[PDB]
RNA sequence: UUGUGGUAGACGAGCGUUGUAUUGGAGUUGAAGUCAAAGCGUGAGCAUUGGUGGAUCCAAUACAAGUGAGAAUGCCGGCA
RNA sequence: UUCUCGCAGUCAGACAGUGGGGGAUAAGCUUCAUUGUCAAGAGGGGAAGAGCCCAGAUCAUUAAAUAAGGUCCCCAAAAUA
RNA sequence: GCGAAACAGUACCGUGAGGGAAAGGUGAAAAGAACCCAGAGAUGGGAGUGAAAUAGAUUCUGAAACCAUAUGCCUACAACGUGUCAGAGCACAUUAAUGUGUGAUGGCGUGCGUUUUGAAGUAUGAGCCGGCGAGUUAUGAUAGCAAGCGUUAGUUAACCA
């Protein structure tokens, strides 16, 4: 701002027998070359404090809306087995499974690295671990393949 | 031949294919419309209203006038509350303004 | 056509540009370039080569009649020019700048070619009007 | 709830831009009167004064 | 975020330019002169929608005062045999326009009499 | 909401007329003929145009004036300077210029106007009955 | 003094209506080309039908 | 039914802008910016087209603002 | 307009009448208590008026009846005894 | 926007401690205009190139202010904050709409803010136009709204994956 620009200090007009403002200074805000009062500063938090259990509650309700979305088939590794990342049989698989449309989201506890390699350049999907997940990142996917495992900790989480 | 028609509180004098503007009313365009308000047809006049005097009109048109803007506002007083209005018309005309 | 040709900024007060071509406004080419030759302005020198450079170049790269042109529109318009400065007597000095000209003169060969433009701004009109119109037949 | 449509149920309230416009004044009056020492900068008193 | 708007700006000074125009002087071609007017204009204008009818009332009244010095009476006589006797509810305008259709006033003027 | 106002206009006849002036009151006979020569009896008087009358005035000399006002009230006279004020009576107008007055007196009843100039204009005012008027078709009556 | 109240450009023009300046005066010349100034000589270095200067 | 004068001052309801976030769309067969126009809006506005012009944005919902300009003998530049 | 809470705001008012004080019972003067008005409130009449009398403006309304006041004309309308 | 995207701590000012700026955009590739004409030439327009030269180096766009020209209307008796409402007349032809533009004349008509008891004022601010141009944030408390949670509730702080 203003104060943080260096300078001349020094009214730069005499006082008296003038015919303008006396004057702010050479650096002012209304005077070119910056020095606005107010704007973005790294002093802001740019945070807010949530309750563990109003989070909880709040995913639970969002997997109950979401199981009932009719999209949440199972899975299991034994299908990401069988296959060496590569995107070619991932492509085919996406596409017999009428995935192009949707951004679905693969739940997994393990994290093969089969399934990482997987779908790494395909924007609309994407794929992290169980408990990695937020609501934006879950009610965005629009489909979601959910696996056998996840099924005991998300009820432990309720 | 003539007639004197009241609309509202406004009289006009009306004679046979005469076309004029009046307040927006029912009836929407298409609709004939026979107000028994109405004096001053033929040399006879009744004191409220001519006696079983029917003028039919049929209306051309419901249209709006200009949008006038009014202000309000007094010098030196910092306040200027402004407002913009169309007014609503009925452009209609007369066929037999019978007895 | 119109023969004009641009000077480009020659530096000449505006208005006394405009007082000589009001002096040869409506002549013809056989009674202007006379009276320019001989009047003691300098403006009017300058005019003259650049009215008779147009008439050379209306001759050559246009062909017209050459015996009937007169000056449909004059001009005198403000180019930018320069900032220089004098001292001034104690203390208070002062910007002086030399005004410039740019200054081009169209030479019309009828008694018309104004009522034309007009009818160039009427089919513009009337194009756009069309135009909305026939927008209005999809709404 | 999607983001083409999340809102919640209800909240927002009255903000003061204290220089802007005349819809509720909050210009040059500022909501705090006219050439008084409160209006002035750090217009105000210690606590206990 | 740094915001600098000058689109906005220009269409509000350019609409609010738009209504007046035809005014002696540069004055409709800025910005403060022309507001100043506008405003004035319309103030002008909410006094004369109630001046034209204040004028208009005593149009009415000077043309029937003048048709009815053609009759020979003063204009408050007239007023007095709508009401009571001879009832008329024919208003002032109306008994003016039927001068400018003359021959049919006469019908009027021969109704007032006993 | 609105009956549609109906006038004349672009319509223009002004008739000659001529009174002879006599022993009358001033005021009373003129305050009259301002209002025939505007047209505040024309059963279509319009403001715009004001299609008023001719009128010509024949022997303003026979007019006599009531009380002591021939010696009591005086018309003065500045023209551009100190001094230049210069005051004359009644009988002294009678002498020099009597139909002037009656000039000033009606234009001061008519409002200063672009247009009264023009309806005073439609004034013609003689000490005598001296002129070629006879040939624009005059009308002879009395209070006007 | 100084200017109190400032001219607009109908003033400014009203001023500037005597800026119409006034023509001159020509001459025919018998014996040279363009038409001569009245009164002067001509540029051929003719004037009262008589040549008596040098290359103009 | 009362009704709607209103500064200081208090409350309510909004419009407009930048960018982000996903949700749809347009486009060198002409988007944005630009100037004019004989429209639409209760208001801040919305446009529709003509022509300049050749490249990016717009509709809806929230988000967070260096966000709304006639004035401070306000600043720059040009023009009077 | 009773109680709590949020929240300003001003402590420079002005004038006419009413009872006054000062003053010289002079002042568009000052100092109070009452009504009213402006400020914050437009309108008509008083010729032009912050203050007087008649009055309290949502928008349209080339409709009417009215308040004070007024009807020779300017400038809207009246005369009779 | 680091003052400083350029040959910037440079130009400049001072004898010095110091102060201190502005000025990017050709085209897809200069293919920057062979050649012609008039002028001493610059230059101008042709040609010619180039998709396009109202893209020609003043170089992306070229707004307002300001300066001229002209379609058409009005204006040389005329007392006005220059306009409003009427209103013939004149010139006409639209975002089809009591179509638009000007206005002989009539009626009406002491600017915009500032602060003052009260400002139409001979109180002050404004030459104009355009851009820029001044109630946020950190922690803390209070009051209101909402939701979560819930009567041995809860929130977690700093912090750790």
């Amino acid at each position: 701002t203003k104060g943080e620009v260096r300078g001349g200090g020094k009214k730069p007009y005499k006082q008296k027998h003038t015919g303008k403002a006396r004057q702010g200074s050479t650096r002012n805000p209304h005077f070119v070359g910056g020095g606005i009062v107010f704007g973005p500063k790294p002093n802001r938090n740019y945070s807010l404090k949530l309750n563990k259990k109003a989070h909880t509650a709040a995913l639970h309700t969002v997997w109950s809306e979401k199981l009932a979305s009719d999209n949440t088939h199972l899975v299991d590794q034994n299908l990401f087995n069988k296959t060496e990342g590569k995107t070619k049989v991932m492509m085919q698989f996406l596409k017999s499974a009428k995935l192009l449309d949707k951004n679905v989201l693969f739940v997994v506890n393990t994290l093969n690295t089969n399934l990482e390699q997987s779908t790494s350049n395909i924007k609309n999907v994407q794929v992290k671990h169980l408990d990695k997940v937020s609501v934006r990142d879950l009610m965005l996917a629009n489909a979601l393949l959910v696996e056998k495992e996840v099924l005991k900790a998300l009820e432990g989480k309720f | 031949m003539h007639a004197i028609v009241v609309c509202g509180s406004k009289q006009y004098l009306v004679h046979e294919n005469d076309t004029f503007f009046v307040e927006k009313l029912e009836a929407p365009v298409g609709k004939e419309i026979q107000l028994d308000k109405v004096l001053m047809l033929d040399e006879k006049i009744g004191a409220p209203y001519l006696e079983k005097a029917r003028v039919v009109c049929v209306v051309e048109k419901h249209g709006l006038q200009r949008k006038v803007n009014v202000i309000k506002h007094i010098s030196q007083k910092h306040h200027l509350k402004k407002y913009g209005h169309r007014q609503p018309y009925t452009k209609l005309k007369v066929v037999r303004f019978v007895h | 056509m119109i023969a004009f040709a641009k000077q480009f900024r020659v530096r000449i007060s505006p208005q006394k540009a405009r007082l000589v071509c009001q002096l040869i406004v409506g002549k013809k080419t056989a009674d202007a370039q006379n009276i320019l030759s001989n009047t003691p302005k300098k403006a009017a020198t300058l005019i003259a080569k650049l009215l008779n450079s147009a008439i050379a170049n209306a001759t050559n790269n246009h062909g017209m009649n050459g015996d009937a042109l007169y000056v449909f529109e004059c001009v005198a318009n403000q180019g930018p020019s320069m900032k220089r400065t004098i001292p001034r007597a104690k203390g208070s000095s002062n910007m002086i700048t030399k005004r410039s000209s740019n200054l081009v003169v169209k030479l019309s060969d009828n008694p018309n070619e104004r009522q034309e433009l007009i009818k160039q701004q009427k089919a513009l009109v009337k194009k756009r009007v069309e135009g909305q119109q026939k927008a209005k037949m999809a709404r | 709830l999607n983001q083409l449509k999340s809102v919640p149920k209800a909240r927002n309230h009255k903000t003061k831009t204290l220089g802007r416009g005349h819809g509720s004044g909050l210009g040059k009056t500022s909501g705090r009167g006219q050439k008084g020492q409160k209006a002035r900068k750090s217009g105000l008193t210690r606590p206990g004064f | 975020m740094r915001i600098k708007g000058g689109k906005q700006t220009r269409v509000r000074r350019k609409k609010w330019l738009k209504q007046a125009s035809g005014s002696f002087g540069t004055r409709h071609a800025s910005y403060k002169v022309a507001k100043q007017t506008v405003i004035q204009a319309a103030k002008y204008a909410y006094r004369d929608r109630r001046n034209k009818k204040r004028d208009f009332r005593s149009l009415w009244i000077l043309r029937l005062n003048a048709a009815l010095r053609e009759q020979g009476m003063t204009y408050s006589v007239f007023i007095n045999l709508l009401k009571k006797h001879n009832i008329e509810i024919n208003r002032k305008v109306l008994s003016e326009l039927a001068i400018k259709e003359p021959s049919k006033f006469n019908l009027i003027v021969q109704k007032v009499k006993s | 909401k609105t009956s549609m106002l109906t006038k004349e206009q672009a319509n223009k006849r002004r008739q000659w007329y001529i009174v002879d002036a006599a022993g009358l009151v001033l005021g009373k006979l003129a305050v009259k003929a301002a209002d025939l020569i505007r047209g505040k009896n024309k059963v279509d008087f319009t403001p715009n145009q004001d299609c008023g009358d001719y009128l010509i005035i024949i022997n303003s000399d026979q007019v006599v004036l009531t009380g002591n006002k021939k010696e009591n009230e005086f018309w003065y006279h500045h023209s551009q300077y100190i001094g230049g004020i210069k005051k004359v009576s009644g009988r002294d107008m009678l002498k020099k210029q009597s139909d002037k007055l009656v000039y000033n007196a009606v234009k001061g009843m008519l409002p200063d106007n672009r247009l009264s100039r023009r309806w005073i204009t439609k004034v013609h005012v003689f000490k005598g009955d001296k002129h070629n008027m006879e040939a624009q078709k005059p009308t002879t009556l009395n209070w006007s | 003094a100084v200017q109190q109240r400032r001219s607009s450009k109908h003033r400014r023009d009203k001023r500037r209506s005597h800026d119409a300046l006034t023509a001159q005066a020509l001459s025919v010349c018998q014996k040279c080309g363009k038409k001569k100034l009245f009164h002067r000589v001509c540029s051929c270095g003719m004037y009262g039908d008589l040549r008596v200067k040098k290359a103009y």
